[PDB]
RNA sequence: GUUAAUGUAGCUUAAAUUAUCAAAGCAAGGCACUGAAAAUGCCUAGAUGAGCCUCACAGCUCCAUUAACACCA
RNA sequence: AGAGUGUAGCUUAAAAGCACCCAACUUACACUUAGGAGAUUCAAUUGACGCUCUGA
RNA sequence: ACCUCGGAGCAGAACCCAACCUCCGAGCAGUACAUGCUAAGACUUCACCAGUCAAAGCGAACCUCAAUUGAUCCAAUAACUUGACCAACGGAACAAGUUACCCUAGGGAUAACAGCGCAAUCCUAUUCUAGAGUCCAUAUCAACAAUAGGGUUUACGACCUCGAUGUUGGAUCAGGACAUCCCGAUGGUGCAGCCGCUAUUAAAGGUUCGUUUGUUCAACGAUUAAAGUCCUACGUGAUCUGAGUUCAGACCGGAGUAAUCCAGGUCGGUUUCUAUCUACUUUAUUCCUCCCUGUACGAAAGGACAAGAGAAAUAAGG
RNA sequence: GUACCCUAACCGUGCAAAGGUAGCAUAAUCACUUGUUCCUUAAAUAGGGACCUGUAUGAAUGGCUCCACGAGGGUUCAGCUG
RNA sequence: CCGAGCCUGGUGAUAGCUGGUUGUCCAAGAUAGAAUCUUAGUUCAACUUUAAAUUUGCCCACAGAACCAAAUCCCCUUGUAAAUUUAACUGUUAGUCCAAAGAGGAACAGCUCUUUGGACACUAGGAAAAAACCUUGUAGAGAGAGUAAAAAAUUUAACACCCAUAGUAGGCCUAAAAGCAGCCACCAAUUAAGAAAGCGUUCAAGCUCAACACAAAAAUCCCAAACAUAUA
């Protein structure tokens, strides 16, 4: 298979285990802003 | 070698241009291709005014692509010159052609005639 | 991988888009007196220079 | 290809909060490291496999003292991912001759000089 | 369509890096064109090979290219480049350890 | 001329060499056409692909169908098709030389805008035939504006200073952490986990 | 899944628990400080 | 589909560079007129994209087309 | 009237180096080779002859 | 088509690096006639063979070109030297066709059949509204494209099998999928009724007989409520058949000097097994007639559903 | 080049030793080709009879009729029979 | 049993081809290539093994390696203990998958061909089973102990209510095209309704709107059982 596939190619399982890692976490506020005047 | 900071150092294509209308476009307003003819029936008094107007290019970085000459016609051979010029600025362009004026020797006429 | 030059480069400071408005050596003499000064001007690379290395006196000679 | 890996200095740089998380002194550091291998040579390349060899982390979980030294640590920074570097802290000083053979090595990576089995 | 083209490597290249003892006669570098000229007690072969000429130390130099007059080819592309313009060239010389000889007493006459 | 004008299914001259798929040209940011440059309104192209001359005849005829050329107007910004793509004829074994130039291609990266409209209109007016035809194109596209697109990317950059996530790709792929090199590209150090192959995901910090 | 499973064009897929997230998790802690004590 | 040859005036033959000639049509001439026989001209991007030289002139480049080949179950 | 000041055309040259002029080979330019003209504004770092500007 | 040598790309920066990979070339020409002799040190086309470079010294003077080539054999010549499109270019010798009369050794390293991979081709489903449908995108069909799925086809690959996994159709007996041809239940209609067209749902049951052809297909005849698309080793030959297709004979046309061949046609041509093990061996639909009524509907021509009754047919059980 | 119910010898310089004649013909005769049409069948890729671009028919590689003959290869009437 | 009988002899024909190759235990041990009527083989190299001699080997830092990306080469320190030479030979020279850079093919293949690196042909634990992915290598006994890799998460589409007079069928072009066939202008009444933004008329008329006001489908039979709530 090619670096380039037009599918989604399937990765290695260590690469897929540090894109599970390095996800996106977004701050979470203690008190939600809409629970706030 | 190119991880170096010697990378370049011996480069030189891009010092040297191995390879037209009137460019007059906003401000920066100069002529195309100029032909100067000179035509007189002394071939002294004409290649030798052919060269006082390439001296006087040269000395003024004005680019002189030919310097070629037309045959003659026999009324009695009347010889005529082509002096091909490019490039003036709005400041140059009356003092540039006042002084070719300013120095026909003897019955000899100007041209600021075009190409083809 | 690049690493920047240290120094400024030859050719960079004359380095210009136009190159027919500029003003050439014509001859062999002209390159080769501006080649023999730059030689002897000390560089930031290595070169072969590292590894093998009043008023009455004016009034009588011009009267003279 | 798969190459050897130039890791930028950039990256062993240790910022000021750094200093906060884990107890080191930037000015007076340590003088010895205790590395410990606790991954496998086995699918790893054979600049790896050979490196392990070269500071004697053949076993793992076996500590060896190393130099704090920019040749040592450049065989360290290879096999960083191998490996878990912690500094050697000494207490009491380095052993004398009378003390030698009364050491011990902590799990804390202190070393003691005077080691009896008896409680506080 | 596309025979031939199964032509093996030269095997081409720098044979003594930065800084090797070479004695004299060692190929420091072969080429197929010109990428390092030579430079002290460096020769060329026919086909632009560099052997050493002394016993010595190999160093990598840039300088100045300063073609010779009856090579009309770069003497040509000197006379085009601008005022200010110098060209550089990768030269490699050799550096040489030992003295030519020394003066050795042979005998009290 | 305030219509896409037409683009033709090959050069005037024809390449005579049959060139290697370099698919390079399709992976990775693009670096060509990333702003806009006399327009307002755009289609972006978030994955990389490759244009055939019918999906220039699809955003020619149903971009200058559905507009007012007397208040809008549109230029391309991808080329005409210059990359040979060559198709050995139907049912041949395997070998027996490289295929003869069937048509030609152009190479669309990721970022790389493919149209530009303007004029006296606003978005919605242009988010309608935009979105059509961006849909249709083989990579997934979307219809920005100067304002969304400089929207959705400083919305990225305020999503790479957030996130509570100590490990991102760029700290771990440059330092070497795992071993980690040995399951990643050499171009995933400035691919930075974003692009995988010809896609992109703009989620992933 | 067509041919041997973990090979070829479809595989099946494989995902990423709670177990092999924290297990990468703490041996990213380890080379962090590996970093830290390599630095001085 | 692969190998092989082919390219012509309005159409075909030829000429080994240069381009010949029988039909075709253009009129006039003899015949009451029309076909023939003469006596005259004409009609050739030599199928072509560039020119190493100069090229029907000869190799690439070629677009039509003509024969063989249109295996192996 | 005031300011800036000032080596031949230019010089963070100190009597210099480039620019510059003619002649011959070049259609001509260019190159080259033969030749050519050149200056520290005068008086003891200082003052007053000349130029540039801001004024009437 | 190719086989040797060289330049460039793949192979971006020491070297190297394949390909029936992509592009260019070479089998010489010219000028010297010290294009003499010698000799340190090296390079090396991944071995060897060959190929390169060279200071000093002697002797004089004051090679260009990337490739531009060919070993050994001792003879042709007095000697120095010279001799291959040995181009299959590390080179036997100048030795061809053919085999279905074939044989042997092997190979699943390697083809045909089947499985498998794959999905270009094929089939399907949605997205998009261009356009057809008087007007009207969406009753119906559908361009350019897009995103999915299936694994019927033509292909590709060469992974199991060549110490044998035997084939086209047919017979027999069928198992299953639903992407439904009929019967069932619904939504839409450019649905008045009758006929339809389209989608949702349903796999319990059913899905004909013949003429020509070895035919699957295909055409035609007569029917049917309908004469479904497929998968099952192109289901099933230790159940059967053998017309086609693969033999040994033979003409006919063509190719060849002939032997022989065509994938071109035609006549003829042995289908082996006593069952060891597994598995197994009694789990109601449909049509037509009549009636409703020539009513509803329709301007007519036409012409129904539902309910009711009777006749059949097949299937299963006797 | 021209036949003009698609039908004028009405002209034909290229050359070869000679340029397929009579007959038969979709043949046991490459493909095209289930060629065109009639009879035969309810239905005819079969069988028979006529027409020829049979551009690979053809005269002892023998051509064409006809009488007999055939465990030869096709087609058919009637009868008959699991 | 005849494409050339049968028997004996040469004959233990020859086979780069298949099959077979018999006590115990330990140790080292895998993949550059080139030539070849050669690619089913062999010779040389490379790799491997033993014995011997010696001195460096591997890892590497500044500096350095050309003009028309990842890295490598070279390289003292340092960490280390190996390497080179010499002597004697055998065998492997019919590889696979994965990650990466590419080529060919369809940016198909459990496809083919190079390169860099793994793993496999070697043990064990895991990914269900599992040569090639992940963890882990140096061997034995134990009814000790700490660990390594190691268990998939997701469930998605409501939406305005009200109201509509008027310069004028704006002109032109058009049989006439009036807000809507086309072009130009696009002002103006009342507090507020566009010389009209969708439908609709041969053209009109009518309807509204803007304006006031308040994702899935294939063939023997689905496929652990199950479980939202007891403290990392
Ligand atoms: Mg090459
Ligand atoms: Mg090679
Ligand atoms: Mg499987
Ligand atoms: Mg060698
Ligand atoms: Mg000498
Ligand atoms: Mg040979
Ligand atoms: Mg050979
Ligand atoms: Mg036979
Ligand atoms: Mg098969
Ligand atoms: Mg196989
Ligand atoms: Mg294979
Ligand atoms: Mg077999
Ligand atoms: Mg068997
Ligand atoms: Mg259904
Ligand atoms: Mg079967
Ligand atoms: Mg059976
Ligand atoms: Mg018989
Ligand atoms: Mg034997
Ligand atoms: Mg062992
Ligand atoms: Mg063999
Ligand atoms: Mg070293
Ligand atoms: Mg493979
Ligand atoms: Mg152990
Ligand atoms: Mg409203």
């Amino acid at each position: 298979s090619k670096a380039v596939t037009r599918h989604r190619r399937v990765m290695h399982f260590q690469r897929q285990k540090l894109m599970a890692v390095t996800e996106y976490i977004p701050p979470k506020p203690a008190i939600h802003p809409s629970c706030l005047p | 070698y190119k991880t170096k900071p010697t990378h370049g150092i011996g480069k030189y294509k891009h010092l040297i241009k191995a390879e037209v209308r009137a460019i007059n476009l906003g401000t920066d307003y100069e002529y195309g291709v100029l032909n100067i003819h000179l035509t007189a029936y002394d071939m002294t008094l004409a290649e030798s005014y052919a060269q006082y107007v390439h001296n006087l290019c040269n000395s003024l970085s004005i680019k002189v692509e030919e310097s070629y000459a037309m045959p003659t016609k026999t009324i009695l051979t009347t010889h005529e010159r082509v002096v091909q010029i490019s490039g003036l600025s709005a400041t140059f362009a009356e003092i540039f052609l006042e002084i070719i004026q300013s120095s026909l020797p003897e019955g000899v006429r100007l041209s600021v005639k075009e190409h083809t | 991988r690049r690493t920047p030059p240290l120094g400024p480069m030859p050719n960079s400071d004359i380095d210009l888009s136009n190159l027919e408005r500029l003003e050439k050596y014509r001859s062999f003499d002209r390159y080769r007196r501006r080649a023999e000064q730059e030689a002897q001007a000390p560089h930031w690379w290595r070169t072969y220079r590292e590894y093998f290395g009043r008023t009455q006196q004016l009034l009588e000679r011009k009267q003279a | 290809k798969f190459t050897r890996s130039r890791i930028p200095e950039k990256v062993f740089q240790a910022s000021p909060e750094d200093h906060e998380k884990y107890g080191g002194d930037p000015q007076n550091p340590h003088k010895l490291h205790i590395v410990t291998r606790i991954k496998s040579t086995r699918r790893r390349p054979y600049w790896e496999k050979d490196i392990i060899k070269m500071l004697g982390l053949e076993k793992a979980h076996t500590p060896q003292v190393h130099k704090n030294i920019p040749s040592v640590n450049a065989k360290l920074k290879v096999v960083k991912h191998l490996i878990r570097i912690k500094p050697l802290k000494l207490p009491q000083g380095l052993p004398a001759e009378e003390n030698m053979s009364n050491t011990c090595l902590k799990s804390t990576g202190e070393l003691v000089v005077q080691w009896h089995l008896k409680p506080v | 369509k596309n025979l031939g083209g199964k032509s093996s490597g030269r095997r081409q290249g720098i044979k003594k890096m930065e800084g090797h003892y070479v004695h004299a006669g060692n190929i420091i570098a072969t080429q197929r064109h010109f990428r390092w000229h030579p430079g002290a007690h460096v020769g060329v072969g026919k086909n632009k090979c560099l052997y050493a000429l002394e016993e010595g130390i190999v160093r990598y130099t840039k300088e100045v290219y300063v073609p010779h007059p009856r090579n009309t080819e770069a003497v040509d592309l000197i006379t085009r480049l601008p005022k200010g313009a110098v060209l550089y060239k990768t030269f490699v010389h050799v550096v040489p350890a030992k003295p030519e000889g020394t003066f050795k007493l042979v005998a009290m006459l | 001329k305030p219509k896409l004008r037409f683009i033709e299914r090959a050069p005037l001259v024809p390449k005579v060499r049959r060139e290697p798929k370099n698919l390079s040209d399709i992976r990775g940011p693009s670096t060509e056409a990333t702003e806009f440059t006399e327009g307002n309104f755009a289609i972006l192209a978030l994955g990389g692909g490759y244009l055939h001359w019918g999906h220039f005849e699809m955003m020619r005829l149903t971009i200058n169908r559905s507009m007012d050329p007397k208040n809008m107007f549109a230029i391309w910004r991808v080329p005409a098709p210059f990359k040979p793509i060559t198709r050995k004829s139907v049912g041949h074994r395997m070998g027996g030389g490289k295929g003869a130039i069937d048509h030609y291609v152009t190479p669309v990266k990721a970022g790389r805008l493919v149209v530009e409209m303007g004029g006296r209109c606003e978005f919605e007016e242009v988010q309608g035939f935009l979105d059509q035809v961006a849909h249709k194109l083989p990579f997934a596209a979307k219809a920005v504006s100067r304002g969304t697109l400089e929207k959705m990317r400083k919305d990225q950059e305020e999503r790479e200073r957030n996130n509570q996530n100590p490990w991102t790709f760029e700290r771990i792929a440059t330092a070497n952490m795992l071993g980690i090199r040995k399951v990643l590209s050499p171009y995933d150090l400035t691919h930075k986990g974003k692009y995988w192959g010809k896609f992109y995901m703009p989620k992933r910090v | 899944i067509p041919g041997r499973q973990w090979i070829g064009k479809h595989r099946r897929p494989r995902f990423v628990s709670l177990r092999a997230k924290q297990n990468m998790i703490r041996r990213l802690e380890i080379e962090a400080e590996n970093h830290y004590w390599l630095s001085m």
